DNA sequence: CAGTGGCACTGGCCGTCGTT
DNA sequence: ACGACGGCCAGTGCCAA
């Protein structure tokens, strides 16, 4: 259920969405993306419907990331029209992700 | 015999005020000293021990010192002084002879804690006065409030100033005892601190008196300068960094950035076992923020209306993996290993410290699928290159642009004897490393060097060069040790063509100045593969080039061993029989390695000639009447080991010092009883490109 | 076991000094 | 409270003789 971004499919997939879109800039490198993958997850069903979870690999998709001043992963970027509506940098945990969701949607 | 020594506003090029000076007289066992308005009756003592067939004696005052106070007795007295050079005698330069094996700070001009070995104490401390004696300025103001200013430590004449100035004086004088103590090249029987100048010169070990007459000759040289041709450099700066521009337009379109950990403080742990997990990137595990932010309010503290969210970004407990941003720099041999490996390169070659090589050979060789990271791959070469033009000519520390003078000249530095050897070493910048004319943009760069930039005082006509160098030097050099083992043979054999391009073709290789890193490279130690990494090809051919010559003139093979019997009694730990080669003028000279003795005991030699070469020929000029001097005939514009290059103020000139310096090198041949003949080959033109 | 030199660049590290 | 930046210092390589 989750979308499996590319640098170039990004613009349509997520600033064109017209829906509430949460992408995860990652890297298989990072010890807390591991943590926060498995959670992202069952985001993604319990979710369903009002939010479509999309992750983005800044290794595979280099030119991406640099456009939003990412500093920090896992970077969480929730997206909505086109825009940035909010941003949470760490691995978050199930809950925590949940109130985070729960009050920007 | 007096000590002296003085201190001054700034350095000669721009120095305008004596502050103070101290003398001590052996003759009186006394010091004496001389405040600003002293300075006619600080120059009248001198003089007065000139007068009295005396000597004079200063620490670098043959580079300083001596020169400084002939600027300033015009400037502040308008008085004409000029020590002569007999008279005069520098610790610095006896120093650098005697203790030829250690380094030194070269005045405080270069950091103590860079230098490889042990200093001289002494030295040490005359090297240090200037960076001294600025912290106690410095502290003392600080004391009194007042702030500190870029150097005014030296703008006035202070009681501080003149007690260093007296230090440096009894300093200098431990020091000078020091170096006469040395019976092997101070005959004990003689008190040179009570005897006349000639006196001085003639019962002293001969390489005493090269080593000043060099210094002094030198010093005029810096002072000269080298004409510049700014304008032509600053245009090539424009060519190169446009070039550069563009090869990295290039290079980051085709390698990405990416990124990477940077800034992590803690150690990442497995979230179950807890174990630390060391080669995971360092984390950051954020102490304050939540997804809301504290109640403000009574009701909304109980849930009666949602908390303010949190804008911040970060969730306490919440660990992330800090980063930063990385563009692809050509320049970066990590940033380039990482990239051709994942492009498919696999590394065969790596540093003793686990980093794969990425020289100029290893990318040559390497290979990858994608057509367009392979064609990369010559753009890194060129603007590895690109870089190397560009920090020599204009951005580095000692670039050109930056040592170009008022006067319109490079005034490098040179230490005479900085070589274990006994050659000069060269910096600030270092003029004996320009790009040589077969080399990318060599025309350019050693066309900006020459004497056609330089337009005459009178007249205002450009002068000429004459550029001079010892044909084939170090394997003539050769010739002379083996000449006992094989009679001359070879002597004889090299003087019949020239030996590079006969050697050149005997050893099929395609450029002379191939065959002249060959040869030297084999004469001097190669294994098998340098030899063949030298001649592109690989050790095999290494082996063969080895034998071919070493069995040619098998004299080679006696002169290293007959070196080594001398040197070495047993055997890397070494155990010593004598540690040191007797050079051409009796000077001791530091063999560091028993395969490196014949380096030592050649380089040497040439490099000794080559010195005493120089002092003859300009000594030979004045004799004939040409002045040493931009307001004279000729001016001595930069030494490079073998190679002289000097400005004429006419082709009539330059014809007759590259016709002096041939009489003198073979003046120098004969007076060292030298068994090869000695040649030098000279060439007249407007710049360093043609000169050379 | 080339030897003898100078010096430019990158990248790790740390105490200074302006910014959040 | 934090982070840009300039010396220091090894590593690595290449310039010349
Ligand atoms: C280039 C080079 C040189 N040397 C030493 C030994 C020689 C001297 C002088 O060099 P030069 O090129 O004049 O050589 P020279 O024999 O004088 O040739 P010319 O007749 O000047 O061309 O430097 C060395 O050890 N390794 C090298 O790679
Ligand atoms: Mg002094
Ligand atoms: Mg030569
Ligand atoms: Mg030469
Ligand atoms: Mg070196």
């Amino acid at each position: 259920k989750i979308i499996h971004l590319t640098d170039d499919s990004f613009d349509t997939d997520v600033l064109k969405a017209d829906g509430a879109i949460l992408v995860d800039f990652w890297a298989e490198w990072c010890g807390p993306c591991k943590m926060i993958a498995p959670i992202l997850d069952e985001i993604a069903d319990e979710y369903q419907g009002k939010l479509t979870v999309a992750k983005l690999n800044i290794d595979q998709n280099p030119g991406t990331a640099p456009k939003y001043g990412i500093r920090g992963i896992p970077t969480l970027l929730l997206f909505k029209n086109g825009e940035v509506a909010a941003t949470k940098v760490g691995a978050l945990s199930k809950g925590q992700l949940k109130e985070f969701l729960d009050a920007n949607l | 015999m007096i000590v002296s020594d003085i201190e001054a506003n700034a350095l000669l090029e721009s120095v305008t005020k004596f502050h103070c000076g101290v003398i001590y007289d052996y003759s009186t066992a006394e010091y004496v000293s001389y405040r600003p308005s002293d300075f006619g009756a600080y120059l009248d003592a001198l003089e007065a021990e000139v007068a009295r067939g005396g000597l004079i004696v200063f620490h670098n005052g043959h580079k300083y010192d001596v020169p400084a106070l002939t600027k300033l007795a015009k400037l502040q007295l308008n008085r004409e002084f000029h020590l002569p050079r007999e008279n005069c005698i520098d610790t610095l330069v006896l120093s650098r002879l005697i203790h030829s094996n250690l380094k030194d700070t070269d005045m405080g001009l270069l950091r103590s804690g860079k230098l490889p070995g042990a200093l001289e104490a002494w030295g040490y401390r005359l090297g240090e006065m200037k960076g001294e004696y600025k912290d106690d300025f410095k502290r003392m103001l600080e004391e009194q409030g007042e702030e500190y200013v870029d150097g005014m430590e030296w703008w006035n004449f202070n009681e501080e100033m003149m007690d260093y100035n007296v230090q440096d004086v009894v300093v200098t004088k431990a020091l000078l005892e020091k170096l006469l103590s040395d019976k092997h090249y101070f005959p004990p029987e003689i008190d040179f601190t009570d005897v006349g100048y000639t006196t001085f010169w003639s019962e002293s070990l001969e390489a005493v008196d090269i080593e000043h007459r060099a210094a002094w000759l030198l010093a005029k040289q810096e002072r000269n300068g080298f004409p510049f041709d700014t304008k032509a450099i600053e245009e090539l700066y424009v060519e190169l960094a446009a070039r550069r521009s563009e090869l990295l337009r290039k290079l980051t379109e085709t390698f990405g950035s990416w990124y990477q950990p940077k800034g992590g403080t803690e150690m990442f742990c497995h979230p179950r076992t807890g174990k630390p997990l060391p080669k995971y990137p360092r984390i950051k595990t954020p102490k304050v923020g939540g997804i809301f932010k504290k109640p403000k309010n009574k009701a909304q503290r109980e849930g009666r209306e949602p908390c303010e969210l949190d804008t911040r970004e970060y969730v306490a407990g919440a660990p992330y993996t800090p980063v930063e941003h990385v563009v692809f720099n050509p320049s970066s041999r990590d940033h380039i290993q990482k990239k051709l490996q994942e492009a498919g390169w696999v590394p065969t070659k790596y540093t003793d410290k686990g980093a794969p090589v990425v020289d100029d050979e290893v990318l040559e060789g390497v290979r990858v699928d994608d057509p367009e990271k392979q064609a990369a791959i010559d753009l890194i070469k060129e603007y590895l290159m690109i870089q190397k033009r560009i920090g020599q000519s204009a951005e580095g520390d000692k670039a050109w642009l930056r040592y170009v003078a008022e006067d319109g000249k490079i005034h490098g530095s040179v230490n005479p004897n900085g070589a274990v050897t006994g050659r000069a070493t060269h910096a600030f910048p270092n003029l004996a490393q320009i790009p040589g004319v077969r080399s990318p943009y060599g025309e350019q760069c050693r066309a900006a060097f020459g004497a056609e930039h330089h337009l005459d005082g009178i007249t205002g006509k450009p002068w000429v060069q004459a550029g001079i160098d010892a044909s084939g030097l170090e394997l003539r050099c050769l010739a002379h040790f083996m000449a006992r083992f094989d009679n001359g043979e070879y002597a004889h054999e090299i003087l019949n063509g020239d030996i590079h391009t006969k050697n050149q073709i005997a050893a099929e290789l395609p450029t002379r100045d191939n065959a002249k890193t060959f040869i030297y490279g084999f004469l001097y130690g190669a294994g098998d593969e340098k030899i063949g990494q030298i001649v592109g090809a690989g050790k095999e051919r290494g082996k063969e080039l080895k034998k071919k010559f070493l069995e040619n003139t098998p004299a080679i093979a006696a002169l290293r061993e007959s070196i080594q019997q001398t040197l070495v009694e047993s055997s890397q730990q070494v155990k010593w029989k004598r540690r040191w080669i007797k050079g051409l003028d009796g000077r001791k000279v530091h063999v560091r390695s028993p395969h490196a003795a014949l380096n030592t005991l050649l380089q040497s030699a040439g490099a000794l000639i080559c010195k005493l070469w120089i002092i003859k020929t300009e000594e030979m000029l004045v004799e004939k009447g040409l002045k040493h001097g931009w307001d004279g005939d000729f001016a001595y514009m930069a030494w490079v080991h073998d190679e002289i290059q000097v400005g004429c103020r006419t082709e009539e000139i330059a014809q007759v010092v590259i016709e002096t310096a041939q009489e003198a090198m073979r003046w120098v041949g004969d007076h060292w009883n030298f068994r090869c003949l000695l040649d030098t080959e000279g060439k007249m033109g407007p710049n360093w490109a043609i000169c050379h």
